[PDB]
């Protein structure tokens, strides 16, 4: 179809390892990865066994709905019984309701995981929630986010294939309606160059498209996308192990939907061994116009050894030079998030974060991956979704 | 020019559109769509030279499939939607030499006559009910109810039965939209869902417009309600800190020889302010044929801020006090399209000039307070008196040395304090006759309520 050219396969098993290597005892346990390496067939059985044991021991109360869905799913692909996590998520999802049709689109990315993982344990018991979710998702009218469109289509495809024998002609028709509407919204974001939405969102979307019951009018040029993603690995865009975890499945021709079919102990193959600069200035603004009546517009300039210094160095160096640019950080499945600058901290009940943009257009890598250029103007706005 | 349309969907261009149409035209259209079906006309845009008898420039639409005709339309006025009896429609556009405008855009579409529920009522009798009631109403159904009446009165609708699908969060599945005029965009009395009996609804006109929508799944019994056509009154007591209202028939020309009345009062201690997205009435030197009087205060006795007539669009009208009264009167003969009035309630830089006592409440209250306010009230004690305080409710964000959200108090120039939290502040008294209250609020919240407090002299 658009199965990866065997010529290019080495390029794939590349990242597979580069991802598995990220699993250590102090690494943050990343379900998305264990699913990814279980789906793709794990090389590093020590790694896999380690990260499984971590997810097993995880505390249920620290887990958001999405966490919890991911985890149930991740365990499931290690042929480990989640059991209790499923009870919990199930109770949490009866009581589930979104905000408002004007509310942000990604607000549905979390629930998409819950439903998907839940449908996978019990479809019939999941129906009510799946309905409630579709009606709402459809009615929502904020600007389409692809990452979420993609996940929703997995959750919604799974349900669509498991309508209990007898059920009123209606569920399927609703689910499918939403499913089509979503697939249209997606093809509409496929670039004249193989990318769906953007790079880091593309892997999720590939899954989505190769699984929804009704394809888009304008037929999707799969081979193009899969080739584009491949050159783009040669180009080093996929170093962050989470991002690997979100394309590895497509590349291995899989979807989160195949998690229940994972087999255990294939006994995998050893992927053979494959073995000046004048420091720059970056202009770094940090602006608050939202929290209390004590806010900021303070700009600054720093030097960062060569390029290859990532935005986080700018941050750390700004912090060091001037105490007003203090900032605090916090770890996640995707990496280091800047959680607070200047004692203004992101807060969930305000739906309020720190957004990093280049002069005016928002960035799209974390500060620990992003690499600023010789006279770039990075601004950090405290704002909301 | 002129053309005839077969398509199920289409648009209809004024020749000049997007700007402007030619003078002296004799153009004609004809729209025909499959049988057992209907034509629904939308109406993006529509300027024309206006005319009481409607003679100079104008547009009329005959119901081809039938005798009679839907009407002739000049000016800005023309119902956002029209819908045929048959599957065919006459559409003649006819103008004259002097005066023109951007013309009109105007969409249309086919509509099955089975799936087509739309029903008009007049008899002063509530025979009105959700589809199929008491049996379960259908899915994917839509259904409209206009009800017009005697030009004196108001409509007052009561509900007997009402069980509709529940709401997902702030999302509606299945609802009943109630509007204040006789058109799909008239002010919103409310949208209603779930299983509770709506309050008694009361109009400000003799027209009411209703819509009941249902989605893909889930069905119930629906509703049944009745209505009183009695009072000869029109207008009302307008109680929200902000809202919108309508000269009767709007966007259609209004009724004659009527005197309509509206009293704005909601949040204690904060002045209202007016504005119009649209004004039109009989032009008059000195003004007095058909006019609109605003009044700084609860009744006509109060100081008249303005009297308005003609075709020009007013400057916003900041009342200086708590209440604001508004009366409008029309003489028999001549009628303009009317007005539409956004009105907000302010709090920046108000002054209670004289009042024995009163209340101060943060605009929404008890609704949680709006983000981003620089609020400044000032109560003035006549002569050489003072002002006692007492608080009644308090609920602001918390600490950071009250630097997030807060409220300050002043004795003339001197500050008596800066407050927040859910702690109720002390009684007190000014040694002055000036008493300033400042409430500064920022851009986020768990939706803390605000505050409320008493005052003396
Ligand atoms: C919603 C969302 C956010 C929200 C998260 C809402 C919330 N607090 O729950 C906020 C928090 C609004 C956000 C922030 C950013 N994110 Co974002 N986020 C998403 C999105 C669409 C949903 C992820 C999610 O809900 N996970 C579901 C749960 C189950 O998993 P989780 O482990 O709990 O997920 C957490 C992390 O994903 C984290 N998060 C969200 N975005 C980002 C970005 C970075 C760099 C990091 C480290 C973490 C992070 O928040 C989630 C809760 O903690 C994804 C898309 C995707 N495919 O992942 C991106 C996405 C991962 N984030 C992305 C980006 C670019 C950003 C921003 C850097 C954009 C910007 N200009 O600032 C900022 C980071 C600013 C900072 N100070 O660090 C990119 C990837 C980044 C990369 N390095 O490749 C993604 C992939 C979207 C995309 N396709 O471009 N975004
Ligand atoms: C850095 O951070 C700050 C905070 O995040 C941003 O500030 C806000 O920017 C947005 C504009 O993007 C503003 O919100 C919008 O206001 C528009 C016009 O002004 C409104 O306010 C007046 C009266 O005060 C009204 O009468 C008027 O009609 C408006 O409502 C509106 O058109 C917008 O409505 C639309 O947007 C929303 C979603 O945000 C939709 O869902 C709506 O349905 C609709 O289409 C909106 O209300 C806001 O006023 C700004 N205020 C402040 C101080 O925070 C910066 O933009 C940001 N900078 C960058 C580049 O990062
Ligand atoms: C639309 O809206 C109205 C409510 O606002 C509802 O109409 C009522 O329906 C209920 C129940 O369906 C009726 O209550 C019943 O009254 C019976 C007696 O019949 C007559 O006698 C009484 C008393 O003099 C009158 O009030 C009544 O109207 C009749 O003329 C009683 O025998 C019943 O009460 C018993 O029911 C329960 C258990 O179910 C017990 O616990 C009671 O104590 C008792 O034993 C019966 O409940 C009521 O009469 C109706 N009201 C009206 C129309 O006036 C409709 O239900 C609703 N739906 C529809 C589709 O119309
Ligand atoms: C509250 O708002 C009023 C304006 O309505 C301010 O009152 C005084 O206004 C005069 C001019 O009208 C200025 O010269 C002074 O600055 C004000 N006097 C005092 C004693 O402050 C008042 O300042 C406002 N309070 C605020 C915003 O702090
Ligand atoms: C770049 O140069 C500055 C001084 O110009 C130096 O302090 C800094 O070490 C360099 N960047 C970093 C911290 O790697
Ligand atoms: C407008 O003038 C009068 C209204 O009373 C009516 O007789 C006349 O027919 C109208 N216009 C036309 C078609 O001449
Ligand atoms: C509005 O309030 C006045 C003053 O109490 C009252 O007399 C009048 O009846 C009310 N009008 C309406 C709409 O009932
Ligand atoms: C308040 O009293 C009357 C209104 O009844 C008003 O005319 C007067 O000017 C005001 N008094 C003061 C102190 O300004
Ligand atoms: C106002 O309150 C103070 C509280 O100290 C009290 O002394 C005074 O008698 C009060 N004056 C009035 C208006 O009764
Ligand atoms: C109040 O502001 C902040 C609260 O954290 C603090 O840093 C500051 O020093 C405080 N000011 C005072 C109370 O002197
Ligand atoms: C209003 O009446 C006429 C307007 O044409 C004008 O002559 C007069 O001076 C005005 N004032 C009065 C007397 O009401
Ligand atoms: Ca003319
Ligand atoms: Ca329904
Ligand atoms: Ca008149
Ligand atoms: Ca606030």
């Amino acid at each position: 179809s658009c199965s990866v050219p065997s010529a290019q396969e080495p390029l794939v098993n590349g990242i597979q390892v580069l991802m598995e290597n990220s699993v250590t005892s102090s690494a943050y346990p990343n379900p998305s990865i264990l699913i990814a390496m279980n789906l793709a067939g794990a090389y590093n059985l020590k790694a896999q066994k380690l990260l499984t044991y971590q997810l097993m021991s995880s505390d249920n109360n620290d887990l958001t709905i999405g966490h919890l869905g991911l985890t149930i799913m991740a365990l499931t692909s290690s042929c480990r019984d989640p059991g209790d996590k499923v009870s919990i998520l199930q109770r949490q999802m009866e009581n589930w309701a979104p905000s408002s049709p004007n509310a942000e689109a990604s607000a549905f990315y979390g629930p998409s995981l819950a439903i998907l993982a839940l449908c996978q344990k019990n479809s019939e018991a999941t129906l009510p929630i799946a309905v409630r979710f579709a009606k709402t998702l459809l009615a929502n009218s904020s600007p389409f986010n692809v990452d979420t469109g993609a996940m929703a289509t997995l959750a919604l495809t799974c349900m669509y294939n498991k309508i209990p024998v007898g059920s009123e002609e209606g569920y399927r028709s609703l689910f499918g309606q939403v499913l089509k509407d979503i697939v249209e919204k997606i093809s509409m974001k496929i670039k004249d160059n193989g990318i769906i939405g953007d790079i880091y969102s593309t892997g999720l979307a590939m899954q989505a498209l190769s699984v929804t019951p009704e394809p888009s009018k304008k037929e999707w040029n799969c081979k193009k996308t899969t080739d584009m993603i491949l050159n783009e690995i040669k180009q080093g865009k996929f170093h962050n192990p989470m991002s690997i975890a979100q394309i590895l499945p497509s590349l291995k021709g899989k979807t989160y939907l195949d998690v229940p079919q994972v087999t255990c102990s294939p006994d995998h193959e050893v992927q053979p061994t494959l073995p000046s600069a004048s420091n720059i200035t970056v202009i770094y603004t940090i602006n608050n116009q939202l929290r209390g009546v004590e806010l900021l517009f303070n700009e600054t300039i720093n030097v960062s050894v060569k390029s290859g210094s990532v935005l986080l160095v700018v941050l750390e160096e700004a912090q060091r030079k001037n105490p007003m640019f203090k900032f605090e950080t916090t770890m996640t499945s995707w990496g280091l998030v800047v959680s607070s600058i200047n004692n203004i901290a992101e807060n969930v009940n305000h739906k309020t974060y720190w957004q990093f943009l280049s002069g005016v257009t928002p960035l799209n890598e974390g500060v620990a991956d992003y690499i600023p250029f010789n006279h770039e103007h990075i601004t950090a706005n405290f704002t909301q979704y | 020019c002129g053309e005839i349309l077969t398509e199920s969907t289409g648009t209809i261009q004024s020749p000049g559109h997007p700007n402007v149409y030619p003078h002296g035209i004799n153009c004609t259209w004809h729209i025909l769509v499959q049988p057992n079906h209907l034509i629904h006309l939308m109406f993006e845009t529509f300027h024309l030279e206006f005319h009481y008898n409607c003679t100079n420039d104008y547009l009329e639409v005959y119901d081809t499939d039938s005798e009679t005709s839907l009407g002739r339309y000049c000016g800005k006025s023309i119902p956002p939607s029209l819908t045929s009896s048959g599957n065919s429609l006459m559409l003649v556009f006819v103008t004259d030499s002097d005066l023109a405008y951007e013309g009109f855009l105007i969409n249309y579409e086919a509509i099955s006559a089975a799936t087509a529920c739309l029903q008009d009522y007049t008899d002063d009798l509530g025979t009105f009910t959700s589809p199929n009631f008491p049996n379960n109403y259908p899915n994917n159904w839509e259904c409209i109810y206009r009800i017009t009446v005697r030009t004196g009165q108001l409509i007052a609708v009561h509900f007997t039965n009402f069980s509709l699908e529940e709401a997902i969060g702030n999302y509606y599945t299945d609802f009943l939209e109630i509007r204040d005029g006789g058109y799909e965009k008239s002010p919103l009395l409310g949208i209603f869902y779930g299983s509770n009996l709506p309050p008694t609804i009361i109009s400000h006109s003799n027209k009411l417009w209703l819509k009941f929508k249902s989605d893909q799944i889930d069905t119930r019994s629906g509703f049944s309600a009745y209505w009183d056509g009695s009072s000869t009154g029109c207008g009302g007591n307008l109680t929200t800190s902000s809202g919108t209202f309508i000269s009767p028939n709007y966007p259609m020309p209004y009724y004659h020889s009527s005197e309509c009345y509206w009293w704005l009062k909601s949040s204690h201690g904060s002045a209202f302010e007016l504005e119009f997205k649209d004004f039109h009435l009989e032009h008059h030197p000195n003004c007095t044929l058909d006019y609109l009087a605003v009044y700084d205060g609860p009744s006509s006795n109060s100081h008249l801020l303005t009297q308005l007539c003609g075709d020009e669009k007013p400057p916003l009208i900041r009342s200086s006090g708590d209440s604001m009264f508004i009366k409008l009167r029309t003489d028999e003969g001549q009628q303009g399209r009317g007005f539409k009035a956004e009105y907000r309630q302010t709090c920046e830089n108000v002054v209670i000039v004289n009042q024995t006592y009163g209340i101060l409440e943060s605009i929404g209250y008890p609704n949680p307070y709006s983000e981003n306010q620089h609020c400044n009230w000032t109560i003035r004690a006549t002569t050489g008196n003072t002002v006692n305080y007492t608080f009644l409710a308090f609920d602001l964000e918390h600490h950071i040395n009250c630097s997030t959200d807060y409220l300050e108090l002043y004795d003339g120039p001197r500050q008596m304090g800066r407050y927040c939290g859910v702690d109720l502040p002390p009684p007190g008294s000014t040694t002055s006759s000036k008493l300033q209250v400042l409430l500064l609020t920022d851009g986020v919240g768990r939706r803390e309520k605000g505050f409320q407090m008493q005052w003396f002299v």
